[PDB]
DNA sequence: CTACCGATAAGCAGACGATCCTCTCGA
DNA sequence: TGCTTATCGGTAG
RNA sequence: UCGAGAGGA
């Protein structure tokens, strides 16, 4: 069953942050991907056995982070990557505001 | 994963800074003036073979005091065995690298006793030179002024050839007996 | 920017515990009791972790500290003992 | 003087067909429509083109059009909204997620 | 070569350990992972200093799980080398190509080319040796080596040193 | 997780930085070269060619491969490849931006039309925005289309001082489809008499100007120093998306079944391979442009096929190609159809009926729905024996379990499992158990308009395939039992179980904040009866008065 | 369109109504800072009535024989009579009451009293008489100093916004005004005795129960306010449906959803431009 | 009287339009 | 619901 | 799987 726009907005109005995340992630999409600390892109060649976690065009096996993001979101970043747009995912705060 | 202390900012790719050499060109992590957990701007903490030796023992001796508190509710060859047993009481058999370091530090310690070290550190860390240069002066045994200038190239113009020779003879008199 | 942290002295926030704080405290504490975490209150044959999480609050024996964020970025670390449960 | 008449014209639509709406709800949307300087239009041009991050605005109508402009001007999404964390699949700072919770060691020994 | 570096590690602890005997387990889990391990960024993490007075702050709990992220701040000792650093150690491995030297926890190699010509390897000797005139290098024998090159490799830093220079050689 | 353990640290993305792909970094990023326009079969044999699809990237049919990283279909997101463009090509979305930049910054010299000396330039730069600052630059640089060398006369006594390079006239530029044309004037008693000179402006010309543009000139037009540089607005290298983005699918066995973009990208390769030879061999000048325009068209239709004023482009049989713009476009397309609304697991729906013997907060779940739905319960000393009876009762007897997850990631499907009878059950084991009575679970209805419509209902497993519910709770859902269908979503955590029961509960939402009055009340048979009852004219005898008192659940027993 | 516009809007821990960016929309949600579910339609007795009846029901004149409290209402009826010090506080009491009359008439110009306000004080007095079983024949235990100061201390305990500076303190005073005016209107020194006959035990419980019901009635920081407002305005739009207004002649006037399209679009359209002149 | 500064019109496309759910029929 | 682009006529140089 | 039609509260 679809947990559409209307179905999301009501759970927002209630103030239930975890249930909305739970319905959108664990119970739907949910994907564990590796992102670079420098380029901020999923460019990571992550090997879970030989531990070769190198990023081509960074060479590092140090600044690498795993992330719990939806498959549709990852797909959207990949679709925009193919459209010459860089959605460099940054784990650290650089503006605060 | 760790990789903390001197972090931010990585503004895309970066040309890796520069090479790590004994010409004071040290890593982008090891700076002459760095930060602290407290927040203060502290000077680089570099120790020579005799300095570091007593620093690791101080911690491991205190470690055995604390670990056994919760349980309720000298000489050349004798130093080797005492350290060997101390490493077994505080650290696991997994830490092989620590055993090799302790054996090396005790064998090549220029100043075995803490009493001598105090004055040694008050003699070098006063001249007005880089903290790592000290970590090599107190580590390497040098007889000639030109010997010290070759092994530690960071000097050359930093100190006078005669003034350095004055220091070398003092460390010779400060030297421990094995 | 650096540290920020408004101390446990001089606080602009409300001492009353919001329904949202209560629900997170209860949900997470029940999640922990559900993830075999140790219970501080003297349980009385309670099979449900939520039922336990509720009696942990009645006796205020929860070691959870809430970090209530401000719009400027600053934060006020409020404890469950401090926060008055009226609702 | 405009926000009062804007509320007066909004109230008249609700009052004409029975059911009452609490002053606050109507004073709110009106206050969002004015706190910008003038009259913010509730359309693809009025409110949608705002100071907000690239994701918060691409969620409504102008999709790929906004993403292009986001990458052209190198816009930074501060990831502090509803939509962005919803997309990123992260517990958003809304109600229950609007505060982080830690555990105190001082209190752990205090209760045993 | 030895440095006292200030640094921190992020520890995710399971809720089943949330008791009075937690901070002592935080510290133990810390030196289980950090102490003994080697980084290219910092060097050989030898020993964790001051078991007492360790700041842990407060461990924020994760979204859809009872686990808590603790940022344990600590002070430890590191052994980081440099391409030009002159160090004195003991020869361990020896063959026709050259010899390996043990400087602290790090093994440094010296090639037949990086050592003097007026030496040469002696095969007819057990253990394998390198003679010259009266000075002979064996299974032990303490020497002074200049690090010509530094290699990263896994979680174990290795180096390539030379003894062919003035004021170097044997000791 | 997407299965398996990882060594790297997990962290929440606090900010996302946008920009453009540098054709230089794409070459560094790329794992595959991309040469062959064919996809299936190594050399027209079997297992995808080293050209398009898995030359050193995303896995295909039940094979791990994935450029030595393996992991297979599940756990690999795919790895990007690159393709070098024979001649530069404008990006579809930036057609307007490039046109406006060339109309602002003067060519030949490669510098801005306006300088610091102009009072209006100071007024335009004054606002430290990005788009609004550039908006003022667009209107001013629009006119006075000619570069200058000396201009100050009313800031300096009389004499003018040098500031710019070559003072060349900037031409008027208009969009003639996929390419731009600049009209140079002159004509003052010289060539072309009266009518201006028209020159076609190719990508190679525009790109050279954009490369010559100063770093401070970017900031004036609202561009980045490392994220968005004007040189990257014109593609010289194209990144190719991996198979998880453009799937292979392949029905039956010995078939293709490729995605729309897999065919579209091969068409670009076919449009490129022609130029590759045309530029190398005997160049016929006005025959290369006739093919280059086809490549400019092929690259643009791949990203946007909606698209412009006159071109359309289709993939014969007579039906167009699905572009990237149209793939993630609004309403049921990535953003709205897959990220603001998703079809979710552990849900139910059936025709709704009313009941007076149910509580306001209760919901009448059919026995099959509770049996075909499971909640994860971790093995603690508070359950164990309870779960032990659920495990042995299995997936057939209503109070049972379907899957038993161990300490390590392993599911024990009791419907199949040979050891279904035994099972010792170790501590800290998740048990996918059937939905029991008095369970707080989210009860939905479409359309979900106001805060209500989605309330938490105290589960009651009952027979007959229909969603039963209280009669007084019909007003917050605004529906009637004339065949209305309602959704249900079962929570999967102890956190979300409390976040529902202690926030979304039916009595918590009794008083509507919309009008500061309750949204629920006694209606129909209950409403009609209370009027008949509450009056002086009617009385009740002893025989019926005791049953009346007995019907009250909260009765003292005092007559 | 409405919910996508007011997505980011949420009450903060500093009682303010901001958004994702951090801009201020409302400094105190709904001007009063109350949780919409904790409010009832209550009548104000200060604005309603003639100046002659208002003088009779609220004025306490100890320095008079006919305009004083009869000792059948108060324990200390005779000794309170003709006092100078006690009447000073009852001059302060009535001058604060006459302040509310001129201020409420400045606000509710139409004369409407039945306004949405938190804490059912009308029910708290009803419930007080039941809780203590108070009779009208016997006098109260309290004195004038107990009543007039009891309400004075009560107005201070009502903390909407927590402050320390001149701005938040003046913002706190603005946030209450209308409510503490209703409180002055309902807990007048004479009204307590003449109408309710409340004892010291009853009145003290009433002040404590009023502040408790008022602190419960404050908004919950995290409430999605704008998202909730969008649905609370969006939902009635589906129910309308149905133009003529006469009346009060207004036949060719745009009403409901077609009128709403213009308001939300804006879009300078003519439709119903009919301006009102006085 | 001419050159310039802004005025109003001529010409003129854009992209959005309830939420969910059921089923068949091709090419 | 906007935007875009010529034509116009006017003050002062 | 895509596209078209029919029907529901």
């Amino acid at each position: 069953l679809r947990f559409g726009e209307m179905e999301r907005d009501c759970m927002i109005a209630h103030g239930a942050a975890s249930f909305l995340k739970e319905r959108l992630m664990e119970a739907s999409d949910a994907f564990r991907v590796h992102i670079c600390g420098i380029c901020g892109l999923m460019t990571v060649i992550a090997k879970l056995n030989h531990n070769q976690f190198e990023c081509k065009g960074c060479d590092n096996k140090i600044d690498i982070y795993q992330i719990h993001i939806p498959y549709a979101a990852k797909l959207l970043f990949q679709e925009l990557m193919a459209m010459n747009i860089t959605p460099r995912l940054y784990t650290d705060r650089s503006r605060d505001f | 994963s760790t990789s903390t202390f001197q972090t931010r900012r990585r503004r895309l790719k970066k040309v890796e800074e520069e090479e790590n050499a004994a010409t004071l060109q040290l890593g982008q992590e090891f700076q002459l003036k760095q930060i602290n957990h407290q927040g203060e701007e502290e000077e680089l903490i570099a120790l020579n073979l005799s300095e570091a030796r007593l620093v690791i023992k101080e911690a491991l001796v205190e470690r055995r005091r604390a670990f056994k508190r919760s349980q309720k509710k000298e000489t050349r060859e004798k130093e080797l065995e005492s350290i060997d047993v101390l490493l077994e009481q505080t650290t696991g058999g997994n830490n092989k690298d620590l055993k090799n370091t302790m054996q090396y530090l005790t064998n090549f310690s220029r100043f075995r006793d803490q009493e001598t070290v105090g004055a040694v550190i008050q003699l070098l860390k006063s001249t007005g030179l880089h903290p790592f240069e000290v970590a090599q002066l107190g580590s390497l045994a040098c007889d000639t002024a030109d010997e010290a200038k070759t092994l530690i190239p960071s000097l050359n113009n930093k100190i006078s050839d005669d003034e350095l020779e004055r220091i070398l003879k003092e460390l010779s008199n400060l030297e421990t007996l094995y | 920017l650096k540290e920020k942290a408004i101390p446990k002295d001089q606080r602009a926030t409300t001492p009353y515990m919001t329904k949202y704080e209560r629900a997170r405290i209860l949900g997470t504490r029940a999640l922990q009791i559900s993830m075999n975490a140790p219970v501080f209150v003297d349980l009385e044959g309670e099979t449900d972790p939520l039922r336990i999480a509720m009696k942990e609050l009645a006796e205020k024996k929860i070691p959870l500290v809430i970090r209530r964020y401000l719009p400027d970025g600053s934060f006020e670390d409020w404890s469950v003992e401090e926060l008055i449960v009226d609702l | 003087a405009g926000r009062a008449a804007l509320y007066k014209e909004v109230y008249n639509v609700i009052a004409s067909d029975g059911s009452y709406v609490n002053y606050r709800h109507m004073a709110l949307l009106v206050d969002v429509m004015t706190t910008q300087g003038g009259l913010t239009s509730v359309t693809r041009h009025g409110f949608n083109r705002s100071n907000t991050g690239a994701l918060m605005r691409c969620s409504f109508e102008e999709t790929v059009e906004i993403l292009f402009e986001a990458g052209a001007s190198a816009e930074l999404d501060d990831c502090r909204g509803v939509s962005e964390n919803v997309i990123l699949g992260q517990m958003a700072p809304i109600g229950t997620g609007a505060f982080d919770v830690m555990i105190d060691e001082e209190s752990l020994v205090k209760y045993m | 070569m030895f440095f006292i570096k200030d640094l921190s590690l992020n520890i995710t602890l399971h809720p089943s350990f949330f008791g009075p005997r937690m901070k002592q387990y935080l510290k133990t889990k810390l030196l289980e992972e950090v102490e003994g391990s080697c980084t290219g960024k910092f060097g050989y993490i030898l020993c964790v200093l001051d078991y007492d007075n360790i700041d842990i702050q407060r461990g924020r709990i994760l979204p859809t799980d009872g686990s808590a992220e603790f940022n344990v701040k600590y002070r430890a000792v590191v052994f980081k080398p440099f391409k030009g650093e002159v160090v004195d150690g003991t020869v361990v491995s020896c063959s026709q190509h050259g010899f390996e030297v043990q400087v602290g926890p790090m093994k440094v190699f010296v090639t037949k080319h990086l050592m003097p010509q007026d030496l040469t390897f002696n095969a007819g000797s057990n253990p394998p040796s390198y003679q010259s005139s009266e000075d002979v290098i064996t299974i032990k024998s303490r020497i002074r080596v200049k690090i010509e090159g530094c290699i990263s490799q896994v979680s174990s830093i290795h180096a390539i040193g030379s003894i062919k220079e003035d004021y170097l050689g044997a000791i | 997780v997407g299965q398996q353990y990882s060594s790297a640290p997990l962290r929440t993305v606090k900010e996302v930085q946008f920009g453009l792909f540098s054709p230089e970094e794409v070459r560094a990023i790329s794992v595959a070269k991309i040469r062959f326009p064919e996809t299936m079969d190594e050399t027209q044999t079997r297992a995808k060619i080293g050209g398009l699809n898995d030359p050193r990237l995303g896995s295909i049919d039940r094979n791990l491969k994935c450029q030595t990283c393996q992991e297979g279909m599940n756990e690999c997101p795919g790895h990007f490849g690159h393709i070098d463009l024979a001649k530069p090509v404008f990006h579809v979305g930036f057609i307007a931006k490039i046109k406006k930049v060339c109309e602002c910054v003067c060519m030949h010299c490669g510098k801005l039309l306006l300088d610091e000396h102009n009072e209006l330039m100071r007024q335009a730069l004054a606002i430290k925005d990005s788009k609004k600052r550039f908006a003022a630059i667009w209107t001013l640089c629009k006119t006075k289309m000619v570069c200058e060398t000396d201009v100050p006369s009313e800031d300096d006594p009389t004499q003018l001082v040098s500031r710019g390079g070559c003072g060349n006239t900037q031409p008027t530029i208009r969009k003639d489809g996929l390419k731009l044309v600049g009209s140079w004037k002159k004509d003052r008693a010289t060539g072309d008499a009266d009518e201006p000179e028209l020159r076609v402006l190719s990508t190679e010309e525009i790109l050279n100007i954009f490369k010559h543009i100063s770093v401070k000139d970017f900031t004036s037009l609202g561009f980045n120093e490392v994220f968005s540089r004007p040189e990257w607005m014109i593609l010289t290298c194209l990144p190719v998306p991996p198979p998880p983005v453009r799937p292979s699918i392949s029905f039956n066995e010995s078939q293709r079944g490729e995605d729309d973009l897999t065919f579209k990208l091969a068409d670009i390769l076919k449009a490129n391979i022609s130029l590759e030879t045309l530029e190398h061999n005997g160049a016929p000048h006005h025959a290369i442009e006739e093919a280059e325009s086809l490549l400019q068209f092929h690259v643009a239709t791949y990203m946007d096929n909606d698209i412009a004023g006159q071109p359309q482009a289709l993939q014969k049989s007579g039906r167009p190609v699905k572009s990237i713009r149209a793939r993630l476009k609004g309403k049921e397309g990535r953003i709205r159809g897959n990220l603001m609304g998703k079809r979710v697991d552990f849900s139910a729906r059936t025709v709704i009926s009313g009941d007076p013997n149910l509580e306001l907060d209760q919901v009448g779940v059919p026995k099959s729905i509770a049996k075909t739905l499971t909640y994860p319960e971790v093995v603690t000393p508070y359950n164990i024996d309870r779960l032990t009876q659920l495990v042995r009762n299995g997936p057939n007897e209503h109070p049972g379990a379907k899957y038993v997850i161990r300490d390590s990631g392993d599911r024990i499907d009791l419907r199949y499992s040979k050891r279904a009878g035994d099972i010792q059950l170790q501590y800290g084991w998740k048990v996918e158990r059937h939905i029991m009575d008095n369970d707080p679970v989210l009860f939905n209805r479409q359309p979900s308009l106001h805060k209500m419509s989605m309330m938490a209902h105290r589960v009651k497993v009952i027979p007959y395939s229909t969603f039963r519910l209280n009669l007084s709770v019909t007003s917050p859902y605004n529906a009637d039992f004339d065949g209305d269908e309602m959704n249900l979503h079962v929570p999967q955590s102890e956190e979300t179980r409390a976040e529902l029961s202690q926030l979304c509960a039916v009595p918590l939402q009794i008083v509507s904040p919309q009008s500061n009055k309750p949204c629920m009340g006694i209606v129909q048979d209950t409403l009609c009866g209370i009027r008949k009852l509450t009056l002086r004219d009617t009385f009740i005898e002893l025989d019926q008065v005791l049953n009346m008192l007995y019907w009250v659940p909260d009765w003292d027993g005092v007559i | 369109r409405l919910v996508k516009a007011l997505e980011d809007i949420m009450v903060h821990y500093d009682n303010t109504t901001r958004n994702s960016l951090g801009n201020v929309i409302q400094f105190i949600y709904g001007e009063d800072g109350m949780d919409a579910a904790h409010i009832e339609k209550q009548s104000l007795d200060t604005i309603g009535g003639s100046d002659a009846a208002f003088e009779k029901r609220y004025r306490v004149d100890l320095l008079n024989t006919d305009h004083t409290l009869d000792p059948s209402l108060l324990e200390s009826g005779s000794e309170i009579l003709g006092d100078l010090k006690l009447q000073v506080l009852l001059d302060e009491e009535y001058k604060q009451l006459v302040k509310d009359r001129k201020f409420l008439r400045e606000v509710f110009v139409d004369g409407e009293a039945n306004w949405p306000l938190p804490v059912n004080i009308r029910r708290i007095i009803q419930n007080a008489q039941q809780t203590f079983h108070i009779d009208h024949t016997k006098p109260s235990d309290l004195t004038i100093k107990d009543i007039v100061l009891g309400v004075k201390d009560l107005q201070e305990n009502l903390l909407v916004l927590r402050g320390k500076n001149e701005i938040i303190q003046n913002a706190q005073r603005d946030a209450v005004t209308l409510f503490c005016c209703l409180l002055r209107s309902r807990l007048a020194t004479r009204r307590v005795l003449q109408e309710y006959r409340l004892t010291k035990q009853a009145f003290d419980w009433v002040l404590s129960n009023i502040e408790a019901q008022f602190l419960r009635s404050v908004v919950h920081p995290g409430e999605m306010v704008g998202v909730l407002a969008a649905q609370s305005i969006g939902e009635p739009a589906t129910q309308m449906t149905l133009f003529h207004f006469a009346g009060v002649a207004s036949k060719k006037v745009t009403s409901g959803v077609p009128r709403l399209k213009e308001i939300l679009n804006v879009a300078k359209n003519m439709k119903t431009p009919s301006l009102t002149v006085y």
